[PDB]
């Protein structure tokens, strides 16, 4: 046979279940970095239909950068 | 016969790939393989055993880690880099006006080798090897010298400082290869050209440092110097730049030869041009006077660049014969070309 | 059947001691036997293999390796390019000339550079003149420069590669030397081939120190590459591609006194450009027909070539927020506005 | 074939003698000595063993660190191996053959005279000094322009006697991924110390005793480490070495190594460089080759010469014989060749070379 | 070398991180405090195709940090 799947090995996941810690309204500044985190994360987590049917396709790359803060 | 299947049991069926590490005189060799295995095989056979030396591959019989014999197996990366070949069709008859620029290095590649009566019976013996420069980008156009010498004896080009200086060295141990490779391929020519290892200044990737690309070059020296190999290898130096190339250099070799490399004259610009129109058809009122009147200091593969381009834009108009008045416009493409740049 | 269920028990007694190896045949040797390196192990030799023969057994090949004898069970299929091809094939999409236009100039004229020593050459010395060794392309970045390299590499259908390659290219090519050599040595076993210079166009690397060097001796990498073409080796159709701007245009042609390399500019984009490749982007998209591409396209003064990218595609992001399907013009050219902010 | 034969037809001994001292897998070094029978082990294996010997080898052979051969399935001591070492880069180094007698050096009489008393005499004729002593000292120096170094190195080769001596050239010592050289220096005197009043030479020193340091970061710390290190061997005091030491590079910087040497070394001597008649030796061991018209004057050609050394001049004899092929002649005349020597010296002195002196000075 | 094998990890996951595509589904999110020394490959369109960039607190950001503390 073979791993159920998925049975690990290591990592786990979850831990989300105790966390997280606070809400987004703690930081207020970005307003607009948000705004491409959420376009990018969670419009897609959403729709998968709607980006075909409009014919682009999301990529699942996020890179943020530019510490500190 | 009866050796043949008796020895294959006792090597047979399987058998590691072994490396020996040193020998210890019992005919106990102290061998290695992954990892960390050392041992004590004492074998009369296959041996050979003198010739063997550590830091070579010999056969390692599962039981017990015993050698039944040895094989020495390259390949190696730089043994690739000398050959082939290309045995190229460029002779030096192919070029001309330096006749008397080359026919001295002709000989010290000639001298020795091919045709030895005079220089054996003469007691001279000068294989040093020879050295090059020309302005103002040619070197190359030595290459249409050492191109003839790749058309005879034994051949290896290492040119360029990038491969010297690339990553952080273990500085000239591929000198190292080098010389030592072409002294067990001997007789042999290596030809270095464009020396830049001070030249160059950026190190590639992360390396360093200055001094440690002049002392990469000062073993170059020390292994060319030299003490003590009388391999021969012979070493063919050319460059642009003699400013840079320091005297420690010349002293040990190469001391007797060095030629200059001049710029053509009239009858030599003529020549080339003829010699790169040898082959193309051009139409009846192509005048070669113009041409090497107007230009200045045009080496062979300039005018033969405008050669290429001439028959660029006759494929343009898909004539197998080159005209004139597009001989010089496609010309002063590069004529302009020099211009614009 | 049922002897099936018995097979699989002896089955399992031959394979229950030892199983059965994997092996990779570095070389193979006179005796019949055949020098062969385990992962995890060292190197062995080991001989017939009765079923399996030595001219169906070349180097660097996966093997089944016996367990038993320690010989070769069965010959496997081994991957060797697709690491280069793996490490291209991230780079650069195919991009065929329906991906491109505006450049139709620029691949006319190198269509007679790549195109003829792939198909044509006995007419170089019809007409009695050398091959081309490159090609250049500069030009203000700006796209196209890099498809236009798979793109001509892609009809003529010799095989792609990009120079270095960081890093790990390094690692599958060669152990450590010159490597343009072991590098040169796959472009012989793969020919006919391209070799892209990936990218080093830059103003990291405008200093005209760090990169005059470091750039340099990529620069050098084509240059003794050029030696080893023009000079010797053999034969043709093995042929290098630049991507700069200025600066190594002028210190490269310093390295190249009128020899030798074949001049193709790279230009800058234009409103017709535009205009159709902007349409060519926008086909992708649901979309209304409503768009003036005249005026959209005019809205861009400068800009670039991937510019019509992030029009159309961040536009379709306000086309997807507002939950339209299908997009308007108004919604474009607030892309417009939106990658005109940065300039 | 027939040695071939003879040579496979010896494993049926072989075999029987293949088993026993098989098992001498791994060499091994101890640790400790716990007790009078037990001796605990690591071997590169990586597991260790506390364990004790095969009882024909003496219990009192053993030190600590010793590599020593092994019974495997017992681990027990098999018996005690001497080498520890060495990676080939030492052995590459060691030193064999002779060649360029004496009667080749170009004239130089006092230098060669001392540099020669300094490793013959006391390695010829060591009872003398004994008596006589007082003490030989340790190590020399020799530099100056290329014309000639290295070359009389290459005498004390021909004039050697009995003991090897091991060559080392300057770049093998610098290596990437730090703390290589330093092995490599430590376990070369170690050798050195094996081989029972072995000589070291070494050259282009002047690469790997770059002094004294940069601001930062540098810079000289591997090369610092390893030269100071080389001069930390010598510091101990033991031998030390009995084995000399010989130095020969270009130019005398840097002055660490060289305020370094003048305790432990002595015996600096520089050249000279051609004599106005020293020139003529050259001429004269360089005349046995090819045929000398008996008119040939040589002081004469010595004399237009000057700041020659020896290279440039046979270069001349050189091109002397090169003229005379080209002009098919089997003898060339003073005459004829002169052009050629006031063209090498005059056109190979326009360019470059020939500022050795400004290279030290 | 090993950790030449774990970039070959990165290049393992990196074909995964093309073998999810097509639709369903993962989200792979990262930060960098340098990406200097990031190789491109990653970075480089088809793959990670998002370059995101915190800026450094403006007057906005000034105001409705502090309230947001405060
Ligand atoms: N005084 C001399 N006597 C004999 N031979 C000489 C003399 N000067 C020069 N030569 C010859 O000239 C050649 C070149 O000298 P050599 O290369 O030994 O010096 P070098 O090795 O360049 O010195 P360094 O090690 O400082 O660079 C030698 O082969 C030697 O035979
Ligand atoms: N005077 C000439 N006669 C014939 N061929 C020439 C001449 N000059 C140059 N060539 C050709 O052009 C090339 C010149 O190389 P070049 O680029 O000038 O030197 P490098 O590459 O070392 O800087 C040579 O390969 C040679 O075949
Ligand atoms: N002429 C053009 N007009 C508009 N977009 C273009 C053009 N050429 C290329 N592109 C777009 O740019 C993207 C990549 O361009 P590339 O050739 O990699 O440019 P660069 O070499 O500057 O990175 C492609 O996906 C393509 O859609």
């Amino acid at each position: 046979d073979v791993l159920p799947p998925e049975a690990d090995s290591s990592i786990m996941m979850l831990t989300s279940d105790q966390k997280p810690d606070v809400m987004y309204a703690d930081i207020g500044g970005m307003d607009i970095q948000k705004q491409e985190v959420r376009e990018a994360v969670e419009l897609p987590l959403t729709h998968f239909e709607l980006y075909k049917q409009i014919g682009i396709d999301p990529p699942r790359g996020v890179l943020m950068y530019g510490p500190p803060g | 016969e009866e050796e043949r299947s008796k020895v294959d049991d006792l090597r047979g069926t399987p058998m590691s790939v072994g490396t020996l590490e040193e020998i210890i005189d019992d005919n106990h060799a102290i061998v290695s393989t992954s990892v960390g295995s050392e041992h004590y095989v004492s074998i009369l056979s296959f041996v050979d055993k003198d010739l063997l030396e550590p830091g070579c591959s010999v056969l390692l019989n599962h039981k017990v880690h015993a050698v039944i014999g040895v094989l020495m197996d390259d390949t190696d990366p730089l043994v690739t880099v000398m050959k082939v070949e290309k045995a190229p069709q460029e002779t030096y008859a192919d070029i001309g006006g330096l006749d008397n620029q080359i026919q001295e290095i002709k000989e010290s590649v000639e001298l020795p080798l091919t045709h030895p009566e005079y220089y054996e019976e003469m007691g001279i013996k000068p294989p040093k090897g020879v050295i090059l420069y020309g302005p103002p980008g040619t070197g190359k156009t030595l290459l249409a010298k050492a191109v003839a010498n790749q058309t005879s004896a034994t051949f290896l080009r290492v040119v360029g400082s990038e491969l010297i200086q690339k990553y952080l060295g273990d500085g000239p141990k591929l000198v190292r290869e080098l010389f030592r490779v072409a002294e067990e391929h001997a007789p042999s020519i290596v030809f270095i050209d464009e020396i830049d290892a001070i030249g160059t200044k950026r190190y590639d990737s992360n390396s360093g440092g200055e001094r440690e690309i002049q002392r990469t070059m000062l073993e170059l020296l020390n292994q060319l110097d030299g003490f003590d190999s009388r391999g021969d290898v012979k070493v063919i130096m050319a460059t642009n730049r003699i400013e840079t190339l320091d005297p420690a250099l010349i002293r040990p070799g190469r001391i007797d030869r060095k030629i200059e490399f001049p710029l053509p004259d009239e009858k030599t610009k003529k020549r080339i041009f003829q010699i790169h129109t040898s082959r193309m058809t051009l139409a009846d009122d192509v005048t070669l006077d113009d041409l090497i009147m107007a230009k200045d200091d045009l080496s062979g593969a300039d005018i033969k660049a405008i050669c290429t381009e001439a028959g660029l834009m006759a494929l343009r108009e898909r004539r197998m014969k080159v005209t004139n008045e597009d001989f010089k416009k496609s010309k002063e493409n590069v004529l302009y070309k020099k211009q614009e740049g | 059947l049922n002897a099936k269920v018995r097979l699989l028990r002896e089955e399992l007694q031959l394979l229950q001691e030892q199983g059965s190896y994997v092996g990779e045949v570095v070389r193979a040797m006179d005796k019949k036997k055949v020098l062969v390196k385990v992962h995890p192990e060292g190197k062995f030799v080991v001989d017939v293999d009765k079923n399996i023969d030595i001219n169906d057994v070349t180097p660097n090949c996966r093997v089944a390796l016996r367990n038993d004898s320690y010989t070769l069970h069965k010959i496997l299929p081994n991957k060797v390019d697709p690491l280069v091809s793996l490490m291209m094939v991230e780079k650069v999409p195919d991009s065929t000339y329906e991906m491109i236009g505006g450049l139709d100039k620029q691949i006319k004229e190198i269509k007679e550079v790549i195109e003829l020593p792939v198909k044509h050459p006995e007419l170089f010395e019809a007409l009695g003149i050398a091959q081309p060794k490159g090609v250049l392309l500069y030009g203000p970045p700006g796209t196209g420069k890099t498809l236009l390299a798979r793109a001509v590499a892609h009809h003529t259908d010799c095989t792609f590669i990009r120079v270095s390659g960081s890093e790990l290219v390094q690692k599958f090519i060669g152990e450590g030397a010159r490597m343009v050599r072991e590098l040169f040595v796959m472009a012989r076993e793969h020919a006919p081939s391209i070799i892209f210079m990936d990218e080093i166009d830059s103003i990291g690397s405008s200093r005209l120190e760090g990169g005059s060097g470091g750039d340099s001796e990529v620069q050098r990498t084509m240059l003794e590459l050029l030696n080893q073409l023009d000079g010797f080796e053999a034969t043709k159709n093995i042929k290098v591609i630049m991507a700069t701007n200025r600066i190594d245009i002028l210190d490269s042609a310093l390295l190249r006194p009128g020899r030798i390399d074949r001049k193709i500019e790279f230009p800058p984009p234009n409103e017709e450009a535009r205009l159709d490749i902007l349409k060519i982007h926008s086909r992708k998209m649901n979309l209304t027909r409503g768009i003036n591409l005249r005026k959209i396209a005019e809205l861009m003064p400068g800009a670039s070539g991937a510019e019509v990218k992030g029009v159309c595609t961040e536009a379709g992001m306000y086309a997807l927020r507002e939950r339209r399907v299908h997009v308007t013009q108004e919604d474009f050219e607030m892309a417009v506005a939106k990658v005109m902010q940065k300039d | 074939a027939p040695p071939a034969l003879w040579d496979l037809a010896a494993d049926k001994q072989t075999l029987q003698s293949e088993q026993p001292l098989q098992v001498a897998r791994c060499t091994k070094i101890i640790n400790a000595d716990s007790e009078d029978p037990k001796y605990i082990i690591n071997v590169k294996q990586f597991a260790k063993f506390v364990v004790d010997l095969s009882d024909q080898v003496a219990p009192t052979d053993i030190e600590e660190g010793m590599r020593v051969g092994v019974d495997r399935n017992k681990y027990q001591i098999h018996i005690p191996l001497p080498p520890k070492i060495d990676p080939t880069v030492t052995m590459m180094q060691v030193e064999e053959k002779p060649d360029v007698t004496y009667s080749d050096v170009g004239g130089c009489k006092e230098q060669i005279e001392k540099l020669r008393e300094v490793v013959e005499t006391p390695l010829l004729h060591p009872e003398r000094f004994v008596n006589l002593g007082i003490e030989p000292p340790k190590g020399v120096l020799l530099f100056g322009p290329p014309g000639t170094g290295k070359t009389l190195c290459a005498r004390a080769v021909a004039n050697r006697t009995d003991a090897c001596f091991i060559r080392v050239i300057g770049s093998e010592l610098v290596q990437k991924y730090v703390g290589e050289g330093a092995r490599m220096v430590r376990e070369l005197f170690e050798m050195a110390r094996t081989k029972k009043a072995c000589l070291i030479f070494f050259d282009e020193i002047d690469a790997i005793g770059g002094a004294r340091f940069d601001d930062g970061a540098g810079g000289d710390n591997e090369v610092q480490r390893t030269m100071l290190e080389l001069i930390n061997q010598l510091d101990g005091f033991d031998p030390r070495g009995n084995i000399k030491v010989l130095m020969a590079t270009n130019r005398p910087d840097t002055l660490d190594p060289a305020l370094m040497r003048p305790g432990r070394l002595d015996r600096k001597i520089e050249f000279s460089l051609p004599d106005l008649e020293g020139r003529t030796h050259i001429f004269k061991i360089h005349a046995r080759s090819m045929s000398v018209e008996r008119d040939i004057r040589f002081e004469l050609l010595a004399r237009l010469c000057p700041n020659s050394t020896g290279a440039e001049i046979r270069s001349v004899c050189t091109e002397a014989g090169m003229f005379a092929i080209r002009a098919r002649r089997k003898i060339a005349t003073e005459k004829d060749f002169l052009e050629a020597v006031n063209k090498v010296i005059k056109s190979y002195a326009k360019f470059s070379a020939t500022p050795r002196y400004m290279t030290y000075n | 070398g090993a950790d030449r094998e774990v970039q070959r990890i990165l290049l393992e996951l990196l074909n995964q991180m093309d073998g999810f595509d097509q639709n369903v589904n993962v989200k792979v999110i990262m930060a960098t405090n340098r990406a200097d020394t990031l190789d491109p490959a990653l970075l480089r369109p088809g793959r990670l195709d998002r370059k995101i960039e915190f800026p450094l607190p403006d007057r906005r950001q000034k105001r409705l940090i502090f309230s947001t503390i405060t």
